[PDB]
C-alpha cells in the first residue's frame, strides 16, 4: 500500500538518484544484490513503498532512469548499487541535448519519451495503491529540464489525481555553470508551476556553503553534496516507511504547507550537521536540532529567510523524542522570531515524528519551509532572462529546434506574476 | 480600476417536484434591489427578478447596457452564477424554441450592428468549453481541446481557435446551439464574440475597434470521473469567484494593492481581459424559491453579496 514511483532525468538527476537509492537500501537493510540482510522486521514491513519484490527473495527499486546520453547509464550501472536497478528501466537516447531545453522538450526527448511512458505505465500497473511520483533533475541543462518537463506533463495528463513531487537543482547566482542556464531554468520553471504539486528547490551554492562553513570539509566532491540532498529526500518519506507517534506522508505535508495552488516551492533543510572535531562538544537534544534547523545558514536554497517571512514550515523528526519537548521548541521559535512568520496563519508550524532514526544517529530532523524569500531566486533568473532576451542572444539555436519567441515571452510573464504573488502575500 | 460588476438575482420558478415535496417560498423579495432568505437573512443587489420574469425582462433590466457597451467599443461580461441546479444555462442559452439572453442579445446586437454598419462589422463568434482546464473548440471540435496563449501586450488568445465572422442573428444562434451539442454541465460554457468594426472607408487609416461580449454557463458548485470533474469544477468556481473578491478590493480602491489571482485557473486567465478591462460586467445569480434549495440559495447568495 502507498507505492511511490521514482524518476531520474539527466546526469545530475541520475547521480542524485543513485545516492538516494544507496542510502535507502542501507536504511532498509538491502545489499548491492537486492537481498535483505537487515535485523529488524520494521525494515521490511513497508519495503513495497520503494521496492518491487522479485523472484528468489530479492528487492528492486521502483526507479526509472532517463538520459539523452548513454554514458551516464553506463556510469550508473558500474557504480555502487548499479546492479540493483532493473535493466529494462534504463531508458536512454544516443544524441544528448547540448544544454538546449528545446532538444529535450520538443525534439530528441520527444522521440525518447514514449518508451519512458510505457515503462512508467507498467510500473504503475504493478503497484496496487501508487500515491505518486518523485522526479530528481536540474533546470539549467537541456536533457534534464526538457525530458523531465515533458514526462511530468504526461504523468499529470494520465495521473491527474496523484501527487507530483520534484527535487530540482536550481541555478545559483554567483556559481553560473553554463551560459544559457537562465533560458533553460525559465522555460522549465514555468512548466513546473502548472504541473508539480510540490517542488524542493535545491541549490549548489548553498550546499557548498553548508559543506565549507558547517561541515568544515576540506574538499567537497559532488558525491558529498549529493549525500545531503539524499538525506533530505529520505526525511520527507520516513513516515511512509516506518511507524511513529505522529505520522505525516506526502499528501498531508502538501495540504499543510501549500495555502495557495501556485505557492509550492520549498526551501528544504537538514539537521544535525557537524564536523568530526565538533562532534564531542555538542548536546544531542531536541532544542539543539531545532536551533540548527531554523538558522538561515542551514538552508539548502541560496535565499535569506530573514529577507522574507515563512508562510508555513513542516518539521519532520526522527528518533525517540518527547512530543511535549518538540512542541515547546516549535512554539518558542515562533514566539521569539514573530517577525519571520506570517501573522495571518496562526501556528505556522506542522510537526511529524518517526520513531526510527537514520543510521549512526539517535536523533535527526528534516525541515521544509515555504518562505517568501524564494522570490529572490525567481527574480534574479527573470532579470538574467531579460538581459539575454532584450538582445535576442542565443535565441537562434532554440528557434532551430522549432521553438517560437512567444513561448519565452509567456514564460517570463508567468514567472513575473508568480514573483508578484509571493511578494503580495508577504 | 473597478470592473463595474452589477449583480442581479434571478429567481427561477418553483418546480413541480419542489411543490410535490411541499417546499415553501424560502425566497421573499422585499424590493427590486433586496431579498431575504427564510429567518430573513438580507441580501442586496442592483436588481432582482421574480419567478415570472421573462427572458426579455432579464435582457432589458440587466445585460442590455453590457451589450450596448460592446457595440459602442467596450468589453463586457455576464457571469451567470450559483450552485448546480441554479438556473444559468436556461438564462443564457435556453432552448432553441425558448432561448436565453444569448438570443435576446443577438437580436439587439444585430439591430444595432445593421444600423451602424451603414462602420463595416465582422462579428467574430467563438465558443469554448473549459473542462478539466482544457479548452474545447465548440465551433470546430475537430481540433479537440486547446490551450491559452498570452499575446503581444498580454491579453489572451485561445490557441488556434476557430472564429466565425458572422453577419446575422440566425448565423450565431445556429452556430451556438450546434456548439452546445458538442459539449460535455461538466464544464464552463464560455460564449464570446468580438464585435469588430472597420471604417467602411477601407482606404483610410483603419482605426478599428474590437468590442468583446461574453456570457458564461459556469459549471455549478457540486456537493471517479465525476468526482474529478466535481473537484476541478468546484476548484475553478472558487478560483474565479475569489478573483472576483480580489476585483472587489481593487474596485473598492482599498489598501490591498497587489496582483489579482487570474493565473489560478484557465477560466479566469482568459476572463482576465474583460474582468479588469475597459468594461462593464454583470453577475446573474440564479437561485430557487424552494425551502428544498435553502443550502444552495443560502451559499449562492452569500457569494453574491460579496461580489456586490
Ligand atoms: N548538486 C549537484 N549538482 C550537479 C551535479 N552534477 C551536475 N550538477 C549541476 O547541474 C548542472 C549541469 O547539469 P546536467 O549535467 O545534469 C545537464 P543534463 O545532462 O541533464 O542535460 P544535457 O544538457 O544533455 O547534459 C550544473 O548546474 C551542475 O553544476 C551533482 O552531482 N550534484
Ligand atoms: N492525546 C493524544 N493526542 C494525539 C495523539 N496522537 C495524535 N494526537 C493529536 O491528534 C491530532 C492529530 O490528529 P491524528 O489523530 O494524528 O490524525 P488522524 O485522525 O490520523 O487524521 P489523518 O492522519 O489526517 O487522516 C493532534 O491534535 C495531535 O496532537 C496521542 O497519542 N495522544
Ligand atoms: N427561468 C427558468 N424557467 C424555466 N425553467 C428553468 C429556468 N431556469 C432554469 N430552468 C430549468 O432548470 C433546468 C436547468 O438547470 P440550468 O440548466 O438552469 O442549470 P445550470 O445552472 O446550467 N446547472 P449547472 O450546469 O450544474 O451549473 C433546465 O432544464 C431549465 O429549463
Ligand atoms: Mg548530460
Ligand atoms: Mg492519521
Ligand atoms: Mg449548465
Amino acid at each position: 500500500m502507498r507505492e511511490i514511483v521514482h524518476i531520474q532525468a539527466g546526469q545530475c538527476g541520475n547521480q542524485i538518484g543513485a545516492k538516494f537509492w544507496e542510502v535507502i537500501s542501507d536504511e532498509h537493510g538491502i545489499d548491492p544484490t537486492g537481498s535483505y540482510h537487515g535485523d529488524s522486521d520494521l525494515q521490511l514491513e513497508r519495503i513495497n513503498v520503494y521496492y518491487n519484490e522479485a523472484a528468489g527473495n530479492k528487492y528492486v527499486p521502483r526507479a526509472i532512469l532517463v538520459d539523452l546520453e548513454p554514458g551516464t547509464m553506463d556510469s550508473v550501472r558500474s557504480g555502487p548499487f548499479g546492479q540493483i536497478f532493473r535493466p529494462d528501466n534504463f531508458v536512454f537516447g544516443q544524441s544528448g541535448a547540448g544544454n538546449n531545453w528545446a532538444k529535450g522538450h520538443y525534439t530528441e526527448g520527444a522521440e525518447l519519451v514514449d518508451s519512458v511512458l510505457d515503462v512508467v505505465r507498467k510500473e504503475s500497473e504493478s503497484c496496487d495503491c501508487l500515491q505518486g511520483f518523485q522526479l530528481t533533475h536540474s533546470l539549467g541543462g537541456g536533457t534534464g529540464s526538457g525530458m523531465g518537463t515533458l514526462l511530468i506533463s504526461k504523468i499529470r495528463e494520465e495521473y491527474p489525481d496523484r501527487i507530483m513531487n520534484t527535487f530540482s537543482v536550481v541555478p545559483s547566482p554567483k556559481v553560473s555553470d553554463t551560459v544559457v542556464e537562465p533560458y533553460n531554468a525559465t522555460l522549465s520553471v514555468h512548466q513546473l508551476v502548472e504541473n508539480t504539486d510540490e517542488t524542493y528547490c535545491i541549490d549548489n551554492e548553498a550546499l557548498y556553503d553548508i559543506c565549507f562553513r558547517t561541515l568544515k570539509l576540506t574538499t567537497p566532491t559532488y558525491g558529498d553534496l549529493n549525500h545531503l540532498v539524499s538525506a533530505t529526500m529520505s526525511g520527507v518519506t520516513t513516515c511512509l516507511r516506518f511507524p511513529g507517534q505522529l505520522n505525516a506522508d506526502l499528501r498531508k505535508l502538501a495540504v499543510n504547507m501549500v495555502p495557495f495552488p501556485r505557492l509550492h516551492f520549498f526551501m528544504p533543510g537538514f539537521a544535525p550537521l557537524t564536523s568530526r572535531g565538533s562532534q564531542q562538544y555538542r548536546a544531542l537534544t531536541v532544542p539543539e536540532l531545532t536551533q540548527q534547523m531554523f538558522d538561515a545558514k542551514n538552508m539548502m536554497a541560496a535565499c535569506d529567510p530573514r529577507h522574507g517571512r515563512y508562510l508555513t514550515v513542516a518539521a519532520v523528526f526522527r528518533g525517540r523524542m518527547s512530543m511535549k519537548e518538540v512542541d515547546e521548541q516549535m512554539l518558542n521559535v515562533q514566539n521569539k522570531n514573530s517577525s519571520y512568520f506570517v501573522e495571518w496563519i496562526p501556528n505556522n508550524v506542522k510537526t511529524a515524528v518517526c520513531d526510527i532514526p537514520p543510521r549512526g544517529l539517535k536523533m535527526s530532523a528534516t525541515f521544509i519551509g515555504n518562505s517568501t524569500a524564494i522570490q529572490e531566486l525567481f527574480k534574479r533568473i527573470s532579470e538574467q532572462f531579460t538581459a539575454m532576451f532584450r538582445r535576442k542572444a542565443f535565441l537562434h539555436w532554440y528557434t532551430g529546434e522549432g521553438m517560437d519567441e512567444m513561448e519565452f515571452t509567456e514564460a517570463e510573464s508567468n514567472m513575473n506574476d508568480l514573483v508578484s504573488e509571493y511578494q503580495q502575500y508577504q | 480600476i473597478t470592473y463595474n460588476m452589477n449583480v442581479v438575482i434571478r429567481c427561477r420558478p418553483m418546480s413541480n417536484s419542489e411543490k410535490n415535496e411541499g417546499a415553501k417560498n424560502v425566497i421573499k423579495i422585499m424590493d427590486n434591489k433586496m431579498i431575504v432568505l427564510l429567518k430573513e437573512k438580507r441580501y442586496c443587489f442592483d436588481y432582482v427578478f421574480d419567478e415570472n420574469s421573462t427572458q426579455e425582462d432579464v435582457y432589458n433590466n440587466s445585460v442590455k447596457p453590457l451589450v450596448d457597451a460592446v457595440i459602442k467599443g467596450y468589453n463586457s461580461t455576464v457571469f451567470a452564477y450559483g450552485a448546480t441546479g441554479a438556473g444559468k444555462t436556461h438564462t443564457i442559452i435556453g432552448y432553441k424554441n425558448e432561448p436565453g439572453i444569448m438570443m435576446m442579445i443577438l437580436q439587439d446586437l444585430f439591430k444595432k450592428i445593421k444600423t451602424l454598419k451603414a462602420n463595416e462589422y465582422k462579428i467574430k463568434c467563438s465558443f469554448i468549453e473549459i473542462y478539466n482546464e482544457n479548452i474545447c473548440d465548440l465551433l470546430n471540435p475537430s481540433s479537440e481541446y486547446l490551450d491559452l496563449r498570452e499575446d503581444p501586450v498580454k491579453g489572451i488568445t485561445v490557441s488556434n481557435i476557430f472564429e466565425v465572422c458572422t453577419t446575422s442573428v440566425e448565423e450565431i444562434m445556429e452556430l451556438i446551439h450546434t456548439g452546445n451539442r458538442n459539449r460535455t454541465s461538466r464544464s464552463h460554457g464560455v460564449l464570446q464574440v468580438i464585435v469588430e468594426e472597420t471604417e467602411k472607408g477601407q482606404g483610410l487609416y483603419q482605426q478599428t475597434k474590437k468590442g468583446k461580449l461574453c456570457v458564461i454557463d459556469l459549471a455549478g458548485s457540486e456537493r471517479g470521473m465525476r468526482m474529478l470533474e466535481g473537484a476541478n469544477i468546484n476548484r475553478s468556481l472558487l478560483a474565479l469567484g475569489n478573483v472576483i473578491n480580489a476585483l472587489v478590493s481593487r474596485s473598492k480602491g482599498t489598501s490591498k494593492s497587489n496582483f489579482i489571482p487570474f493565473r489560478d485557473s484557465k477560466l479566469t486567465r482568459l476572463l482576465k481581459d474583460s474582468l479588469g478591462g475597459n468594461c462593464k460586467t454583470l453577475m446573474i445569480a440564479n437561485i430557487s424559491p424552494s425551502h428544498l434549495s435553502y443550502e444552495d440559495t443560502h451559499n449562492t447568495l452569500k457569494y453574491a453579496n460579496r461580489a456586490k
